[PDB]
């Protein structure tokens, strides 16, 4: 029924990461577990798999990752694992757990020698239709999540792809178009979350 | 490895009209049962890929009959009978005959819609950012079509070159438009030295370029 994926994040080049794929409403052992990767703005690449218990937990691994992967299953925890060693910058991608015999939301793996940095959150103050937003500046690595009014404001929201600045730090803007008549009365709060640095910010955006 | 070839790599279809995506396999995917070891996926913006077709022609649960997978052996076709706005994204074919599982390059489906001019908004740096020692000027181009748009920054009529970065959202699943954010970075001392901050926008939906500006400190 549900898939929890973790163990990703920032790792220095030459480092190791152990991805976890926890199943909820079913037994993983009866299913084949695959891992598929996707580098930002690129296609799909199969990484490896582990066949169901009946099929002797048989493992196969992508040649591009040869001798660097170890796929397992902890049946007592109902969880699959992808151990990846000697990671290079080319391994930076979204890694998805794929149940065969559903696709998870994935976990981002960033192979960089840069340090984690929490963002600065600045309001994009308004002034028929008005626009307002939040500028989420100087953070590393990706991702950052942005919601408006704890998820109660979704219409007209545009959260932009982050841009990597010359400093090697990311920056993104999140905006909402709202009725200008609502400006003095309705409260607008952007909810920022940068999990890598444990930076959570609730910023009220006011007209002046 | 089995090589998966997709044709075309991108297309623009208006809602109500059909779309066809071809997939070529390097080796036959035909099974003994008459089916094929070929699947179709859709990846919508910000989402993981979702299954459309399995076994060459079998629809995944909750996929409407608008979508069909056809073909056998090495040649496959994904057809969308009538394209909806929600269909915007990247389509991939995938063989599951053997490991390594292989995918086609991906086909980006653009939903063609009427020309829509952007609504333009300029934002000065916040007081809190200036307090922190930096200055970012943001320019918003909201809900436009087609994707081609040009933004030109001017500071006291000086053309800004190389001190701005931009990012565009992917096609909207409901209204089929794009949005763009452009950020002008300057030092706090350069920001304080100048008065007029203008963002000039060029787009097909605009008969003339639109300028949105502000004067630092209201005047």
């Amino acid at each position: 029924v549900q898939l929890v994926e973790s163990g990703g994040g920032l790792v220095q080049p030459g480092g190791s990461l152990k991805l976890s794929c926890a199943a909820s409403g079913f037994t993983l052992s009866g299913s084949n577990v695959h891992w598929v990767r996707q580098a930002s703005g690129k296609g799909l690449e199969w990484v490896g798999r582990i066949k169901r218990n009946a099929e002797s937990d048989a493992t196969a691994y992508a040649a591009s990752m040869r001798g660097r992967l170890t796929i397992s299953r902890d049946d007592s925890k109902n969880t699959a694992f992808l151990q990846m060693n000697s990671l290079k910058s080319d391994d930076t991608a979204m890694y998805y757990c794929v149940i065969r015999g559903q696709w998870g939301q994935g976990t981002l793996v960033t192979v960089s020698s840069a340090s984690t940095k929490g963002p600065s959150v600045f309001p994009l103050a308004p002034s028929g239709t008005a626009a307002l937003g939040c500028l989420v500046k100087d953070y590393f690595p990706e991702p950052v999540t942005v919601s408006w009014n704890s998820g109660a404001l979704t219409s007209g929201v545009h959260t932009f792809p982050a841009v990597l600045q010359s400093s090697g730090l990311y920056s993104l803007s999140s905006v909402v178009t709202v009725p200008s008549s609502s400006l003095g009365t309705q409260t607008y709060i952007c909810n920022v979350n940068h999990k890598p640095s444990n930076t959570k910010v609730d910023k009220r955006v006011e007209p002046k | 490895d089995i090589v998966m070839t997709q044709s075309p790599l991108s297309l623009s279809v208006t809602p109500g009209e059909p779309a066809s995506i071809s997939c070529r396999s390097s080796q036959s995917l035909l099974r003994r049962d008459g089916h094929n070891d070929l699947e179709w996926y859709l990846q919508k913006p910000g989402q993981s890929p979702q299954p459309l077709i399995y076994l060459g022609s079998t629809r995944a649960s909750g996929v409407p009959d608008r979508f069909s997978g056809s073909g056998s052996g090495t040649d496959f076709t994904l057809k969308i009978i009538r394209v909806e706005a929600e269909d915007a994204g990247t389509y991939y074919c995938m063989q599951n005959k053997q490991t390594p599982l292989t995918f086609g390059q991906g086909t980006r489906l653009e939903i063609k819609r009427t020309v829509a001019a952007p609504s333009v908004f300029i934002f000065p740096p916040s007081d809190e950012q200036l307090k922190s020692g930096t200055a970012s000027v943001v320019c918003l181009l909201n809900n436009f079509y087609p994707r081609e748009a040009k933004v030109q920054w001017k500071v006291d009529n000086a053309l800004q070159s190389g001190n701005s970065q931009e990012s565009v959202t992917e096609q909207d699943s409901k209204d089929s438009t794009y949005s763009l954010s452009s950020t002008l970075t300057l030092s706090k001392a350069d920001y304080e030295k100048h008065k007029v901050y203008a963002c000039e926008v060029t787009h097909q939906g605009l008969s003339s370029p639109v300028t949105k500006s502000f004067n630092r400190g209201e005047c």
